């Protein structure tokens, strides 16, 4: 999984594997 | 200042993708160990990534526009490559090069 | 050293058109930036004298200004609301174009130009 914090603490995640 | 036209690519086209909603997964360049892509690099044989792009801009290390697109060109395919057309990675992609192209076509002449 | 002549706000033989658009443009749009807090540095054309830029209108070819868009939409200047549209777009990249990355005033011109993109997400059909 690819993962962040974007600003404004919003979470994202991508499943690439 | 810069050629018009590298200028324009840092200050315009790379900031506006870079600041965007999808920026994120492109931001840095794939980490196929951490993320457990075992064939990702027999797959990608050139990565690219804003990152790197955003620091060959920074840093004044391109000639001209066209070594610069051609990156930017090259971290879309790969992102096709590789991942199956219907994933949300992908329809990120696909939006980020629709502006992308929509920011080229505005290039000014040198 | 001198500021050229703001640009031009209306076209001496056009009919002023009126449409859902172009009214939204005027209406909700431009005012809805014009009081944002961050509009101030844009509400005017540059004044490259007083802010010791003898560059700016050698590098910016085209200025534009929320004030000249105001007065283009009051005017019979546009023929549809895209042109309108491009004017706002020009006048952010102008501000893109001119000042470092990161600066003060880029970072307030892309929050105007964040809020902008949203109302055109509401442009009437
Ligand atoms: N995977």
């Amino acid at each position: 999984w690819k993962k962040a914090i974007l600003p404004g603490k919003i979470l994202k995640t991508l499943h690439i594997c | 200042r810069q050629t018009n036209q590298l200028q324009y690519l840092l200050r315009v086209v790379l900031k506006t993708l870079w600041k965007h909603q999808f920026a994120w997964p492109f931001q840095q360049p794939v980490d196929a160990v951490k993320l457990n892509l075992p064939d990702y690099y027999k797959i990608i044989k050139t990565p690219m990534d804003m990152g790197t792009i955003k620091k060959r801009l920074e840093n004044n290390y391109y000639w001209n526009a066209q070594e610069c697109i051609q990156d930017f060109n090259t971290m879309f395919t790969n992102c096709y490559i590789y991942n199956k057309p219907g994933d949300d990675i992908v329809l990120m992609a696909e939006a980020l090069e629709k502006l992308f192209l929509q920011k080229i076509n505005e290039l000014p002449t040198e």
